[PDB]
């Protein structure tokens, strides 16, 4: 059983900047090399943008191009998912999540990831 | 203000006694003449710090060493207090600029106290000496060792210096010496091996006393200014857009398998793109993916759904991983794909699509407006083979500028080497590539782009020379360059990177040219004498009214 | 007619051309040239044949 | 070699003593600091008449 | 190859010609015999 773990959400207005931190435990960590991912509703799971295991590369999609920034961490074992430009209509749940370690770079379909954790939930009220 | 490292920085290098001996020793060493710094405060520690005291009552107490000192990790000190001196390793809360009024420890103007140190091997170094001086704000001019006092195996990373109440400080070089060893087996006297060519001259001959002559000591080198690489063409790239734009896209229930071979690939257009729907490349790096060379590139023009389009990939089965297109366990590949269901379907339903079921072929009909989850992508994976052929398929190749009358480093298609580089009247073949010596060495090379002969030239070498009439007489040098024009000299021989001593000599007011090469340090004379110092084609030195003269015998 | 100082000046140089020609003999290394041995193998195999 | 009384004179805290060759000369004892030289055993030919 | 005028029949001509590169292509086949075409 993988426990990921999310915190980092947060109920500011547009320009607050925010991380997501993914922490789990019992299970390989730096070698994953996990993305994040989100459930907007109205909508169906979709793919926002991804870091690699030793941050060496990025890929971000058309709705975050500037938006979000990715960056991890070494010693507690997580990486994060920065961010600025709130859009009105962002808030959804945000769900990184885990796949098997990849010899580099991204997949982005929101299924690649399997394991999928409980999730951080940004708040944006207009 | 700033002082002169008057023949100070000497210390015992090694513990060995020596007598009646010269002998040239490297290490680290603080340069004859070199300058140091006055204060009346942090500073880093680069290899070495030379320190001195110039105060009354023992004003001064004690230093604190590391690299932060902030007592979040290892930070050395040293104390003293009444004739006592407490040294530790401890952490305690250092301060800013700390003031008077755990892995190892230890216990214990009027007067000139000198403090020299080192770290090498994980070793502390001390090297100290004490000197009786009465004047004030001023290096006085002397000539004594530094005697090994102390030795502190801790290994602690050091590369902050600090002080605790004269503060001349100055930083030990990489420098060679010549040393002298008396009969009592004190140093009587160095010698700086970079101060002047007359040092030159002593280092060679291991002796303080060099009679007259010419001595070849040093040889000379021009470097690379910069590098240069040169290449066939821009490129004759593979048409990827066919096989990646599919308007009239591949059928999922065979395959379309594309060979690819004799490119340059332009691994550049789709990897530099970030404009690109689906990229994943396992088993071998996006980044690096524009400098590679493969034998046979396969891309497969896939079909892919909403749902199934991580499917088809190692990792995952599902039904266009079982019937149509199944990854190994071990692929080495990327997944490429434009996801979008405006351009992959029709309006009205892309009926034609057919994915296989009874594997045979399902309908693969997209509606016009269909859900993400079942919009078409057009899916394209590259695998790169190893055959008994020549690899072709490559990355685009860098081309730098042709920079002319210059010593630089080229890379002429792998014909590579270093050299000098001049247009030539020589005409080759329009097939011929490169010419050679009557000895088969490289002396002409074709510009891959203008298709122009280029000369190829060594970059300028030679050996120096010092003339110089007996140091029991006189201690004016004159400095030959061989085989040399007199316009590269200074800059050649490192003319900024060098002591004013150096300097003064790298050029000149007096810079003459002879067969023999470039002559600085020498005002030539029209008379003629029975030549004693000889230079060569003709040419001899002499010391005559008083300076060094050149003439022809 | 000056056969011996022809003899002195083509000994001369030939015994020169020669030490030019060793200049690319491998002598049992892959390569003749310090450049290939340098950017083709780590240091602890390229020292060997340096 | 054959360790015997020097006369020479090492530094206090110097420990080895070399010659123009490089070749040690001079020891000091490691416990009572005394200095002794150090001269190599006997060597030679052996000819026949 | 190597093309050069002259005006002779029924006997190899005599002279020197070099050949110069044509063609080099790098394919990775195996040959032990060829035919020519006329």
């Amino acid at each position: 059983q993988v426990q990921l773990v999310e915190s980092g959400g947060g109920l500011v207005q547009a320009g607050g900047s925010l991380r997501l931190s993914c922490a789990a435990s019992g299970r390989t960590f730096s070698s994953y090399s996990m993305g994040w991912f989100r459930q907007a509703q109205g909508k169906e799971r979709e793919f926002v943008a991804t870091i690699n295991g030793n941050g060496r590369d990025t890929y971000y999609t058309n709705s975050v191009k500037g938006r979000f920034t990715i960056s991890r961490d070494d010693a507690t074992n997580t990486v994060y998912l920065q961010m600025n430009s709130l859009k009105p209509e962002d808030t959804a749940i945000y769900y990184c999540a885990a796949d098997k370690d990849v010899y580099y770079g991204y997949t982005s379909f929101p299924n690649e990831y399997e394991y999928w954790g409980q999730g951080t939930q940004v708040t944006v009220s207009s | 203000a700033y002082t002169n490292s008057f023949t100070r920085g000497v210390y015992y290098p090694d513990k060995v006694f020596r007598s009646s001996v010269l002998h040239s020793t490297q290490d680290l060493f603080l340069p004859f003449f070199s300058n140091v710094t006055w204060f009346h405060p942090v500073l880093p520690f680069n290899d070495g710090v030379y320190f001195a005291s110039t105060e009354k009552s023992n004003i001064i107490r004690g230093w604190i060493f590391g690299t932060t000192l902030d007592s979040k990790t290892q930070s050395l000190l040293i104390v003293n207090n009444a004739t006592n001196v407490v040294i530790k390793v401890c952490e305690f809360q250092f301060c800013n600029d700390p003031f008077l009024g755990c892995t190892f420890e230890y216990v214990s103007f009027k007067n000139l106290r000198e403090f020299v140190f080192k770290n090498i091997d994980g070793y502390f170094k001390i090297y100290s000496k004490h000197t009786p001086i009465n004047l004030v704000r001023d290096l006085p001019q002397g000539f004594s060792a530094l005697e090994p006092l102390v030795d502190l195996p801790i290994g602690i990373n050091i590369t902050r210096f600090q002080t605790l109440l004269a503060y001349y400080v100055g930083y030990l070089q990489p420098r060679t010496f010549l040393l002298k060893y008396n009969e009592n087996g004190t140093i009587t006297d160095a010698v700086d091996c970079a101060l002047d060519p007359l040092s030159e001259t002593k280092c060679t001959l291991k002796s303080f006393t060099v009679e007259k002559g010419i001595y070849q000591t040093s040889n000379f080198r021009v470097q690379p200014t910069e590098s240069i690489v040169r290449f066939p063409n821009i490129t004759n790239l593979c048409p990827f857009g066919e096989v990646f734009n599919a308007t009239r896209f591949a059928s999922v229930y065979a395959w379309n398998r594309k060979r690819i071979s004799n490119c340059v690939a332009d691994y550049s257009v789709l990897y530099n793109s970030a404009s690109f729907s689906t990229f994943k490349c396992y088993g071998v790096s996006p980044t690096k993916l524009n400098d590679l060379c493969f034998t046979n590139v396969y891309a497969d023009s896939f079909v892919i759904r909403g749902d199934e389009v991580r499917q088809i990939a190692p990792g995952q089965t599902g039904k266009i991983a079982d019937y149509n297109y199944k990854l190994p366990d071990d692929f080495t590949g990327c997944v490429i794909a434009w996801n979008s269901n405006n351009l992959d379907s029709k309006v009205g339903g892309n009926y034609n699509y057919l994915y296989r079921l009874f594997r045979p072929l399902q309908s693969y009909g997209f509606q016009p407006t269909n859900g993400v989850g079942y919009q078409p992508y057009r899916v394209v994976v590259l695998s790169f083979e190893l055959l008994h052929a020549p690899a072709t398929v490559c990355g685009p190749k860098k081309s730098t500028n042709l920079v002319k009358n210059k010593c630089v480093n080229f890379n002429f298609n792998g014909l590579t080497g270093t050299g000098v580089l001049t247009e030539s009247n020589k005409k080759f073949l329009p097939f011929q590539q490169f010419g050679r010596d009557i000895a088969d060495t490289t002396d002409a090379v074709r510009d891959p782009q203008t298709l122009e002969i280029l000369d190829i030239t060594p970059c300028s070498f030679g050996g120096v020379s010092v003339i110089t009439p007996g140091t029991n007489t006189s201690n004016q040098v004159a400095v030959l360059y061989q085989d040399v024009n007199c316009t590269e000299v200074p800059v050649a021989i490192h003319a900024d990177q060098l002591t004013p001593t150096w300097r003064v000599y790298s050029t000149g007011s007096n810079v003459f040219q002879t067969r023999a090469g470039c002559l600085i340090g020498a005002e030539h004379v029209n008379n003629s004498y029975e030549c004693d110092i000889p230079i060569g084609a003709g040419i001899c030195a002499s010391y005559q009214t008083q300076s060094i003269i050149a003439y022809t015998m | 007619a000056l056969g011996k100082l022809q003899d002195v000046v083509n000994q001369n140089a030939q015994a020169l051309n020669t030490l030019v020609k060793q200049l690319s003999s491998n002598f049992g290394a892959i390569s003749s040239v310090l450049n290939d041995i340098l950017s083709r193998l780590d240091p602890p195999e390229a020292e060997v044949q340096i």
